[PDB]
């Protein structure tokens, strides 16, 4: 039985704003280096030789983009499938597509491109896989889902997951979310028929993975009042019971909004997902081949550092950089081209392409976008984003929210830069 | 035993076993007569400044060796590599094989009152390995003491016939040991047709059904894969691969394409 | 061929790895008596290794050495076997046999991979006695190019090196250490060597003996109490039997503790192995290949009331006593041979520059 | 025929993830089998394009992955002998790739005898009813360990790295042999060094200073046995030898991912704590003892004779 898998791009329960305009929700750079090929290489990391990668929007960029990877060619394990932007909007008519163009056999991966993380996946697929061998295939699907704490920074009320489920048959129950919820309460008619016991468990993040053989295109065809997996999986479990693994070690999470671009921006560095951590260089880029050193830095090819410029968790720069003098930068990444000058702070920026800072500049918590000649005393605090081309100049300040860019109504500016309030 | 003309020639190859290494030699038991046990020599494990003893041979593997030249109270019994400098090897390991298989079927002719303890072997070897220098080429006698034994190919089997033909060996040890190897090879299809002129291609599609079923022998379609069966192919002959290979892609390349449908590797 | 020598009293619970002996029960006990089951100069140089008659430091090879050429220079040569190789497997038994007898120095490995590696370059195509005769020839130039040029060319070398009132300690039993104290002391020099030794050898003799012969000023001081020549040692000359690949040195129970105990006083150890002693195997600890000689020899004398008579009478009481001993190579420093004066580390860089190369 | 380039980067690519295969010298064999085809259709005409075709396609197989050497000493072994073969050649074309592939059968025979060598030269250290240790996981000291097994009576211990306990796994190995070994946790390396006699560690690089490069805990068993000064005999065959140095960049260590060492089990706390881990350590050249090697014994500062001659410092740069 060969192993491929559909990869979606998007699922349109929009959180990103305005980051989704030039560049899409999935061309993210998050170390200089583009998701897709982060997501991508999570699927060859894993062997599955064949997948779809689906999209819907600006078919000319990410037409572009994957004409200069080394997987455009078939050389190596991968050939991508990509198709171009008819009536797409989400999973749905994914799955519609992927049951009415029928390119599955059985017992695909069903991921967003979206997910980056380090599980060898078939540990389970060939559990799953007894389960429906033996068992008359009353089993539908296997879920591998974390094991964490009730306090993590990936586990922000989002995607927050309690699941009631037992443990010798390890079956689910209850796929009940807490979005706001706070008292609890289970449906009692289904414990007398196991009376030995069950357990409940809220040690879990859903890592967006599962596997799906194509049952789910029966189920999800026919029941069209299923769209998104979470009420299709409920609308499974009132009526087929599906299965459940605890995985012990390894981690991903779906970097939905940009509290978990926070959260694996400062993982892949903290570096929680080896072999992915980006020195390894996945695409063939010169431009990004980049020197580990003590305390997790890392600096890029002709660096030009400036002088007393400290360094202590977690940086990059990239690639024709020019930092300046006395840099205090933690926990941060840094693209490349950048005329970052003398003097300015930093405090886990996420700098992007084609920016040259001004002198004598705190930047904080912030994350920014190409050609932006950000100018003095732009101090800003948590949750700050600034983007695409937009200028500020002699300390425009930015309180905890800023949905700001260079089109007029998303942002907080005109046709014109920043430069006056 | 494995040609009783013991003493081999002068240039040629052969193979050993290394049983037990000497204070200074390695004194290597010689198989392709019982059991003596020769030797090494000194220059050539190399044509240049290697000079070392251990890291070349094992306790217990084997090599191909190389014999200059061996008398017989002169003392040069000589076991090194001299000058496969373009040259072949492993053909002498094949024919090692071939003659331990030999020896395989024959050790065991053993008859059923079990004399292990000393029945004369050459009684039963010597007889049966006689005439078998009926041409002068020694990788011919390779290929015609393999053709020995495929005991239906030499069907001209008198001189000597022991028995009124080959008797204890061709009851079951001739048929016995036939050691055929063979690899399962699953070479698929996906052809479809949609039209009018697919009506008359999805009959086409049948009638392909039927065509790799009767015109050029692929054996035993079923019916296992409900949108898309399997035709079979397996080596007793292994010219079977090109013939289904070139008669699929003539399939693709002129009966597809007159007919306006869909299919490819 | 032989038999083995059999076991006297117990054993410590260690060196179960090695055998002990006696000197009240030998080898020829009972074997071939007229020696033709092996040649008669092994049982000659094995019975009188068991009695310690020639324990020197290449003494020991030069006896192994006339045995062997009186086993060499008078050798039948057998036919149906070949004209090279009927010596060397033959000559199995001789050192299976002088390993029985009391086990080898290194030294005459060293022999012993010498003559093996002559015997080879002289195969099949020359008639036996010419041949014997050209083994002689080179048997003969090899002793005596390598041992005696060694030791007059050391000789120049180290009157080079050590000048006036250079107070020097041997730890001395050898034909080496009180030959280069001789052969400096004769040509206007002054220095006052002492010498040291050991309980149950008692030797320090050869060399004290042939100092005094020779007219040199003694002093004498037991490594039971090595504490006292503490302060006052000048430079040491260390008598070694074999020199290992490490950089290590290699002699007795006696040079165990002065090497360390003058490593802690910056006074530089200087031992002496000329080209024949640079051995291959390299060992680490001291208890690995080391003899041990009959345990009973290290008795009292207080009046008769001696403790170690009848020491099998009561339950677990043993005895035991080392011989050889390795010394690390953080300590020696300084060896004396031919081409220079090469240092500890860098041993082996001049034993493959005299190893056909 | 050109069907080559597709394995020397499903190579590299298996390279990138972590590294194929499990075990240690199987790595050595996959790669020289991998570098004997280097020259299959891989043709030229003189022997300087031909080293230049080494010299790019050897650096990309280096710098694609860092972190080993086992492929880069060898392709510097390829480069070095065909450039010596020339030179004996001329004192152009015809006779070299014939004795090129000779060579290569030469030392890859060799590379297979090398731990029944190691096997074989073990039976000169250890005595009866004393104990012994060793840390961490090697097959070339357990094959030391079993062949004294099955010559001696002793009493090993061993003390385990335990980021991963690579070591528990020895630890049940050595009682089916029947030695009766006792394992402690690494936190008495000091507490039973008293009553240690001897510990011997298996390597997995040694420098061009000859100083090693193993596994976690090796630094600390080093400078915590000389505080008995017990000799630390490391086991090394003469294929895992680098001519590198400590100083080219960092990743001389390996990082890894760190939930080796913590679990998702805690509550709130790992938010800040910034873990890290290195599986490999660094051990100065100067406290080590002797090589249990493939040519036999050597001092630990020997070293440089022998890359003398295995390599030709020009092109150890490459």
């Amino acid at each position: 039985p060969p192993l491929q898998a559909v990869l979606v791009a998007d699922s349109f329960d929009r959180r990103f704003f305005p980051i989704s305009k030039d560049q899409p929700r999935v061309l993210l750079p998050l170390a200089n280096v583009a998701l897709i090929d982060y997501t991508l290489e999570f699927l060859t990391a894993t062997g599955v030789q064949e997948t779809f990668v689906f999209c819907c929007w600006k078919a000319a960029q990410i037409k572009e983009h994957l004409l200069k990877s080394k997987w455009c060619r078939p050389t190596s394990l991968n050939v991508v499938r990509i198709i171009t932007s008819e009536l797409y909007r989400s999973l749905g008519d994914v799955l519609r597509d992927v049951d009415a163009k029928a390119l599955v056999r059985s017992d695909f991966l069903l991921v967003y491109g979206d997910v980056i993380s380090n599980i060898n996946i078939t540990r389970a697929l060939e559990e799953h896989r007894l389960r429906r061998k033996l068992e008359k295939n009353v089993s539908v699907m296997t879920m591998i889902f974390k094991e964490s704490s009730p306090s993590h920074p990936t586990r922000c009320h989002e995607d927050n997951v309690v699941v009631a489920v037992d443990s010798t048959t390890n079956r689910v129950l209850h796929f009940q979310k807490t979005q706001g919820l706070r008292r609890f309460a289970f449906p009692l008619s289904l414990f007398q028929g196991s009376s030995d016991g069950v357990e409940v468990r809220y040690d879990l993040l859903d890592c967006h993975i599962s596997i799906c053989s194509p049952q789910v295109a029966q189920l999800f065809t026919d029941n069209f009042d299923y769209q998104t997996r979470d009420d299709f999986v409920r609308g499974l479990l009132v009526n087929n019971q599906i299965h459940m693994h605890v995985t012990a070690k390894e981690y991903g999470a779906r970097v939905s909004n940009l509290h978990m671009y926070s959260a694996v921006c400062a993982d892949v560095i903290r570096r929680w997902v080896y072999p992915l951590t980006p020195e390894a260089n996945f695409t063939d880029s010169t431009t990004q081949s980049c020197t580990h050193s003590r305390h997790n830095i890392y600096r890029g090819p002709e660096v030009s550092l400036g002088h007393g410029s400290i360094l202590e968790e977690n940086v990059l720069l990239g690639s024709g950089t020019v930092i300046g003098s006395n840099c205090f930068i933690t926990n941060s990444v840094i693209g490349p081209g950048c005329h970052i000058g003398d003097n300015v702070v930093l405090d886990q920026t996420y700098l992007w392409q084609g920016v040259r800072v001004a002198a004598g500049a705190q930047i904080h918590q912030s994350l920014l976008c190409d050609n932006a000649e950000v100018k003095e005393r732009v101090t800003l605090k948590p949750r700050s984003v600034l983007t695409s081309q937009v200028v500020v100049g002699p300390n425009i300040t930015l309180p905890e929210g800023s949905v700001i860019s260079l089109h007029p109504p998303d942002a907080e500016e005109d046709e014109d830069d920043g430069e006056f309030s | 035993r494995f040609y009783q003309h013991k003493f081999p020639e002068v240039e040629d190859v052969v193979m050993v076993n290394v049983r037990s290494i000497a204070e200074m030699g390695a004194y290597v038991s010689l198989l392709e007569y019982n059991n003596i046990e020769g030797m090494i020599l000194l220059s050539e494990l190399s044509r240049r400044r290697i000079r070392s003893i251990n890291k070349l041979i094992r306790i217990g593997r084997n090599e191909c060796v190389v014999v200059i030249r061996v008398d017989k109270e002169k003392g040069y019994i000589d076991l090194s590599k001299r000058r496969v400098s373009p040259e072949e090897a492993i053909k002498c390991e094949d024919k090692f094989t071939k003659s331990k298989t030999v020896y395989s079927i024959l050790r065991h002719v053993a008859e059923v009152l079990e004399y292990t303890k000393d029945e004369q072997l050459e009684s039963l070897f010597q007889r049966t390995a006689w005439v078998f220098d009926d041409k002068y080429k020694r990788p011919g006698y390779g290929a015609y003491d393999a053709f020995k034994h495929a005991v239906s190919d030499p069907s001209i089997l008198d001189s000597l016939d022991l028995n009124e033909d080959e008797r204890e060996v061709l009851i079951n040890n001739i048929n016995r040991r036939l050691t055929p190897q063979a690899v399962k090879i699953r070479a698929d299809i996906e052809v479809a047709c949609y039209g009018y002129e697919g009506i008359d291609a999805v009959k086409e599609a049948l009638r392909a059904g039927l065509n790799c079923s009767t015109e050029n022998m692929p054996i035993k379609i079923n019916l296992i894969a409900p949108p898309r069966y399997v035709m079979t192919t397996t080596t007793l002959e292994r010219t079977e691969g090109l013939s289904v290979l070139s008669q699929a892609m003539a399939v693709i390349k002129e009966k597809i394409e007159e007919k306006r449908g869909v299919f490819n590797v | 061929q032989v038999p083995t020598r059999k076991d006297y009293g117990s054993k410590v619970s260690l060196f179960s790895h090695l055998p002990q002996y006696s000197r009240q029960n030998s080898l020829t006990q009972f074997m071939s008596i007229p020696s033709s089951v092996i040649h008669p100069a092994m049982v000659r140089l094995g019975l009188q290794y068991s009695q310690g008659l020639v324990s020197g430091s290449n003494a020991r090879c030069i006896a192994l050495l006339r045995a062997l050429q009186q086993v060499i220079q008078d050798y039948t040569t057998p036919p149906n076997e070949e004209l090279s190789r009927d010596l060397v497997n033959k000559l199995k038994p001789y050192m299976s046999f002088l390993t029985q007898c009391r086990p080898l120095s290194a030294s005459m490995h060293n022999a012993i991979k010498f003559l093996n590696k002559e015997i080879t370059s002289v195969g099949s195509s020359k008639r036996e006695e010419e041949a014997k005769s050209e083994l002689r020839a080179a048997i003969d130039r090899y002793v005596q190019e390598k041992i005696v040029l060694a030791a007059q060319a050391i000789s120049r070398f180290a009157y080079q090196k050590i000048s006036n009132g250079d107070v020097i300690l041997v730890y001395g039993c050898s034909s080496l250490v009180s030959r280069i104290l001789q052969e400096a002391w004769t040509e206007g020099r002054r220095f006052r060597v002492v010498v040291v030794d050991s309980r149950p050898w008692l030797e320090g003799r050869h060399t004290l003996r042939s100092l005094v012969h020779a007219g040199v000023p003694a002093s004498y001081l037991l490594i039971p109490a090595a504490s006292y020549v503490l302060p006052e040692v000048s430079k040491v000359l260390l008598g070694a039997h074999a020199l290992l690949a490490n950089g290590s040195v290699m002699s007795r129970v006696g040079t165990a503790q002065l090497a360390l105990v003058a490593r802690a006083h910056n006074v530089p150890v200087l031992v002496c192995c000329e080209t024949y002693k640079f051995c291959e195997r390299v060992q680490t600890d001291a208890f690995v290949s080391n003899e041990l000689d009959d345990p009973d020899d290290l008795q009292c004398k207080r009046g008769e009331h001696v403790a170690l008579a009848n020491w099998q009478n009561h339950a677990s009481l043993r005895l035991l006593n080392l011989v050889y001993d390795v010394t690390p190579p953080e300590l020696v420093d300084l060896v004396i041979t031919e081409l220079g004066m090469i240092p500890c580390s860098s041993v082996p860089v001049v034993l493959r520059v005299k190893s056909s190369d | 025929g050109s069907e080559l380039s597709e394995r020397i980067e499903s190579f590299v690519e298996t390279l990138k993830r972590g590294g194929g295969p499990r075990s240690s010298e199987e790595m050595a064999r996959e790669t020289l089998g991998l570098l004997r085809q280097i020259i299959t259709d891989h043709r030229w005409s003189n022997a300087g394009e031909l080293m230049e075709l080494i010299r790019r396609e050897g650096r990309r197989m280096t710098a694609a992955q860092p972190s080993e050497t086992t492929v880069g000493n060898m392709v510097r072994r390829v480069l070095k002998i065909i450039r010596e073969e020339y030179g004996r050649l001329h004192g152009h074309y015809a006779q070299l790739q014939s004795n090129i592939i000779e060579a290569i059968n030469e030392l890859l025979v060799e590379l297979e005898g090398t731990m029944e060598n190691i096997a074989a030269q073990a039976l000169e250290h250890i005595h009866s009813n004393e104990v012994i240790m060793t840390i961490g996981f090697s097959r070339t000291v357990e094959a030391f360990l079993k062949e004294a097994a099955r010559k001696r009576k002793f009493h090993v211990i061993v003390a385990e790295c335990a980021p991963f306990c690579q070591g528990h796994e020895m630890a049940v190995n050595l009682s089916k042999a029947g030695i009766e070994t006792t394992v402690m946790t690494d936190a008495a390396i000091f507490a039973v060094m008293s009553r240690v006699n001897k510990v011997i560690i298996g390597t997995k690089t040694i420098l061009a200073n000859g100083a090693l490069r193993a596994v976690t805990g090796t630094h600390t068993l080093a400078l915590a046995a000389k505080h008995h000064s017990t000799p630390l005999i490391v086991c090394a065959p003469m294929f895992k030898l680098s001519p590198q140095f400590p100083n080219e960049e960092d990743s001389f260590h390996k990082f890894v991912a760190p939930e080796e060492v913590l679990p998702f089990t805690e509550g709130d706390i790992l938010e800040k704590v910034s873990v890290h881990c290195p599986v490999f350590d660094y051990v100065p050249p100067e406290l080590i003892t002797l090589f249990i090697s493939n040519i036999g014994g050597n001092a630990p500062s020997y070293i440089y004779r022998l890359m003398s001659e295995l390599y030709h410092p020009d092109d150890h740069v490459l």
